[PDB]
RNA sequence: UACGGUGCUGAAGCAACAAAUGCCCUGCUUCCAGGAAAAGCCUCUAAGCAUCAGGUAACAUCAAAUCGUACCCCAAACCG
RNA sequence: GCUCGCCGGAAGACCAAGGGUUCCUGUCCAACGUUAAUCGGGGCAGGGUGAGUCGACCCCUAAGGCGAGGCCGAAAGGCGUAGUCGAUGGGAAACAGGUUAAUAUUCCUGUACUUGGUGUUACUGCGAAGGGGGGACGGAGAAGGCUAUGUUGGCCGGGCG
RNA sequence: AGGACCGAACCGACUAAUGUUGAAAAAUUAGCGGAUGACUUGUGGCUGGGGGUGAAAGGCCAAUCAAACCGGGAGAUAGCU
RNA sequence: UAAGGUGAUAUGAACCGUUAUAACCGGCGAUUUCCGAAUGGGGAAACCCAGUGUGUUUCGACACACUAUCAUUAACUGAAUCCAUAGGUUAAUGAGGCGAACCGGGGGAACUGAAACAUCUAAGUACCCCGAGGAAAAGAAAUCAACCGAGAUUCCCCCAGUAGCGGCGAGCGAACGGGGAGCAGCCCAGAGCCUGAAUCAGUGUGUGUGUUAGUGGAAGCGUCUGGAAAGGCGCGCGAUACAGGGUGACAGCCCCGUACACAAAAAUGCACAUGCUGUGAGCUCGAUGAGUAGGGCGGGACACGUGGUAUCCUGUCUGAAUAUGGGGGGACCAUCCUCCAAGGCUAAAUACUCCUGACUGACCGAUAGUGAACCAGUACCGUGAGGGAAAGGCGAAAAGAAC
C-alpha cells in the first residue's frame, strides 16, 4: 500500500487512480459549474503527476 | 520446378545450337516422375519425385545410404 | 461485478448551448465537453457518482470541419463530440 | 458535355488507392517510388 | 403582455360514378428461346434434453452496440 | 410596399451519386462573383448535425477477385477444391402531427411494433453445416375484385355585390 | 402472337441552318427517324500492346494508334543541318 | 552540468525557482492508442466482425489474454481400420517486416562498330527477378610449370597490344611470370603416444588509452571621428593560444572557443596481463575416397568463331583401373614430370553508404548550385504510370506605425 512496504501485489494501484484522477479531474473541470475557482489551465494537477501511480501499477515487484 | 527429391537435381541454363550461325537459347528441362519407397526406421512407405541421372544414383548407392540420410530437417515427407 | 467504476475518467469542462445552456444550465439541462469517445453509457453514470442524481435524457453527437482557425495556415475544428444531459429532478449540476 | 472521366472514389480508391496498390508487387513499387519522388500524399482517395 | 407572437379552441368531415403509369401479382392463362444459388422461414428425424429448453396464441415490464446525419442537385455546392 | 412578367412534366417537388462548413445570425466590403455591390455558396466570427425502428451493418451470397491443403513457374505471377469477400439479388424492428434563426421517420405529443431478458395465463417435442416445402426467378396476353385520382349533390362556413 | 404500321418516356444521326479565337474537346435550333428487339438500360465486374475488341473501317482501345501512353538503354546513329 | 526556466510563433494567469525531479543532457529501461509484418478472420491509411476459456449479474452484456502461416521438437487425440497414421489439439524454437550503398545467383536485349550484315563487336551491359552478409566471392591442387622449379585466393603496377582466337575481317585478347599490397591454412576417409602445452573466439575482472554527458585556459587602455567602430592614432602587452563563428562598420587582448591540460554513475571500442568455458602444442604408424572419372552424342564456361580443338561445368545414354594403376600437361601417341579426383571449411589485403568522425574544393550564390535555400515534389496537369512552378535577404535592435 504505502512506499515503506515492499513486493505488495501492484493492483492496487489502479484504486489509486480511482481515488486520485478519477474522482479528481472531471471536478476540477466542473467546479466553475458551482461558481468555485473557473480557472482552466490547472490539469498539471493531474497530468505529469498520476503517471507515476501507473508507473507502479506496471511493477512486477509482488506480483 | 521438376525437381529429383532424391539428389537435388534442377534445371539449367544452356543455349540449343545446331550446325547454324545463329545462336538461340533453350533452358534444359528434366524429365519428371515418381517413385515409391520403405523406411525401414519409421516402418511405412513415402512418394518422391524422381529424374534422369538422379534416379540412377539411389538404386546404385541404396536406400539405407540415401534415403535413410537424405532428410536436412524433415522437409514433411 | 456487474458495473466497475475504472470506466469513470469520463467527462472534461462546461461547454455552451443555444439549444439548452441558455436557459436550462440551472434548472434541468446541461451541456458539457467530452473526449473523442463520448462514453454514451458512462455518461450518466459519471452523473450518478459524482452529484447523486437520476437522468432523464442523454445525447453527445459529432460536430464536423467547420472552416478557418489560422491566419496564415490550414486550421479547422474537425470531428469533436459533446453531451447533453437532462436531470429527472435535480435543478443544479 | 460527357467526360472520359467521371468523378467516383468509389473506382478511385479500388484502382490507385493505398491498399490496392500495397496489395500488388508493381503498385507496392509505385508506392516506393513516390516515397523516392516524396510525394506528400500515397491516397488522393481519403 | 405584445394588433408585437404564441398558443388555446374549432364547423362539416359522406356515397354516386369514372377509375392511374399503382394493387390482389412471385397471381391466372398462354408460349418457346424451357428462364441463379444459399440462409433466414416452415417442416422431418438423427444428436441431445426434461415439471427444463425450445414450439403456439394473448399480455405486462425492463433493455436496444456501431456507421451515416450540417448543404446543393438536370445544377453557382457534381463534372466540363 | 404595391404592381407587372415568364416557366409551370419545369424555369417545380422528393431521393441518390459526387463534392464538402457550403446551413443559420452577426457583421465586413481590400481581394473574389472578369460590375454596381449595401448582396453573397466571398472575407472573418459565432451558433448548428438530438435516431432501438430511417440509408449502411446484421445473416445468405450472383458475376468476379482472393485462395489453403495441392499444383504450374527461376520469379513477378498464376491454375483449382474447401474457405472468404461481394451485391446490382434473397433475409427482424415507425407512423403523421408541429417545432428551430438554422434540425429531425433523429425533437415533443399521440398512437404502433420487431429483437432480447424477466414475470403472467392456457396448449405443447424441440432439433443438425443432414432430409422435405419455400426462398425461386423467361416472354406475353386476358378474366375477376379494387385504389390513389376527380367532379356533382349532401353537409359545413363565408358572400349577395 | 409478331426481328409488325404510327407513336410519348426512352434512344439517336441523317438532311438543313447557326455555331467555328465558341457557352463548347462536337454543342445548339428545326425536321426525319429507333422504340418487344439481331433492343435498350441502372449498378459492379472481366478483355492489354502485335495483345484486346470489331455483323470487321487497320475503326475503337480514356482527345493519342500501319501500332497507344509513361519511364529507361538515350546525350544511341545522322559523309547532313 | 547548471540558474534561470515551464518548445516556437506567445503573451498572461498559473507553475518549479535559485535548496536534496527548475530547465538541458549522457547511460539503461520502461510506457507505446489505431493503421501497419500484423500473427483469430475480413478489409478500406488509420476501418469491420468473430471465437476459445473464466468470472460476474436485473444471468437486460461485460472484458480479460489468448487464437496466423510454414519447418522442426515434444505431449495428448485421431479417419477409412485393430494397432497405426493422414487429420485434430497444446506448449517451444526459427523465419516473417524495416534499413543507405555494396554483393552471390536467376531472367536477358536492342542500339553501337564491322563506313553494308547474320557470325564477331556491343554485353552478361540495360532493365527485371531471387537471396544474403557485415562484407559477398575465391583457396592452399587428380592445380601451375618445364627437367628449372612454383606451392592458396583476391587487390595494384606490369607481362602485352605479345601468345591465342579471328568473315586471315572489324577487332576480341590471354597465360607463364616479375615488381608490390596482403601473408593461417586444416580436417574426414583412424588409432595410439604426448598433455592438456601453441593459437583464436566467447565470458567474470584487472591495467593503459579513447568514445558518449564537460570546465579551465594570457593580454587593450586612452583619445579622436561617427548616431554607432572590432576603425585612425598613441603605442602597450600577450602568442606552444593571430582557427572558425558570434557580438552594432576590419576583434591576437569582448563571448563560445584554440594551443596546452584533466575526469568518471552507467554503456563501450583499441591494446597489455589473467581466471574460466570451448578448440588443443608436439611425436609416430596406418590408410588414399566408384553411378563418377572415362567413352559415344550435345550444350555451357574458356581471350578462343567448328577448326586438326585440349580443359573445366553440364544434358543424355553408358560406366572404370591398381603400380608393366589413374588424372593432366590446349589435337593425337609415346617418353617424362606433376597431381591423385570421385568428402567438408577458410583469414582480409578487396567493395560501399543512410550513419559516426577528421580533412578538403583554382565550389555556386535566388534563372546560379539539385526542379526544390522560401510550409516544393506544395500549387498545377493526366483516368494512370508519370510529369511540375511562383517564391530569399527593413533594421544594430521591433524600436512595426501612436498622435
Amino acid at each position: 500500500m504505502k512506499a515503506k512496504e515492499l513486493r505488495e501485489k501492484s493492483v492496487e494501484e489502479l484504486n489509486t487512480e480511482l481515488l486520485n484522477l478519477l474522482r479528481e479531474q472531471f471536478n476540477l473541470r466542473m467546479q466553475a459549474a458551482s461558481g468555485q475557482l473557473q480557472q482552466s489551465h490547472l490539469l498539471k494537477q493531474v497530468r505529469r503527476d498520476v503517471a507515476r501511480v501507473k508507473t507502479l501499477l506496471n511493477e512486477k515487484a509482488g506480483a | 520446378s521438376r525437381v529429383c527429391q532424391v539428389t537435388g537435381k534442377r534445371p539449367v541454363t544452356g543455349n540449343n545450337r545446331s550446325h547454324a550461325l545463329n545462336a538461340t537459347k533453350r533452358r534444359f528441362l528434366p524429365n519428371l516422375h515418381s517413385h515409391r519407397f520403405w523406411v525401414e526406421s519409421e516402418k511405412r512407405f513415402v512418394t518422391l519425385r524422381v529424374s534422369a541421372k538422379g534416379m540412377r544414383v539411389i538404386d546404385k548407392k541404396g536406400i539405407d545410404t540415401v534415403l535413410a540420410e537424405l532428410r536436412a530437417r524433415g522437409e514433411k515427407y | 461485478m456487474i458495473r466497475e467504476e475504472r470506466l469513470l475518467k469520463v467527462l472534461r469542462a462546461p461547454h455552451v448551448s443555444e439549444k439548452a445552456s441558455t436557459a436550462m444550465e440551472k434548472s434541468n439541462t446541461i451541456v458539457l465537453k467530452v473526449a473523442k469517445d463520448a462514453t454514451k453509457a458512462e455518461i450518466k453514470a459519471a452523473v450518478q457518482k459524482l452529484f447523486e442524481v437520476e437522468v432523464e435524457v442523454v445525447n453527445t453527437l459529432v460536430v464536423k470541419g467547420k472552416v478557418k482557425r489560422h491566419g496564415q495556415r490550414i486550421g479547422r475544428r474537425s470531428d469533436w463530440k459533446k453531451a447533453y444531459v437532462t436531470l429527472k429532478e435535480g435543478q443544479n449540476l | 458535355m460527357k467526360r472520359t472521366f467521371q468523378p467516383s472514389v468509389l473506382k478511385r480508391n479500388r484502382s490507385h488507392g493505398f491498399r490496392a496498390r500495397m496489395a500488388t508487387k508493381n503498385g507496392r513499387q509505385v508506392l516506393a517510388r513516390r516515397r523516392a519522388k516524396g510525394r506528400a500524399r500515397l491516397t488522393v482517395s481519403k
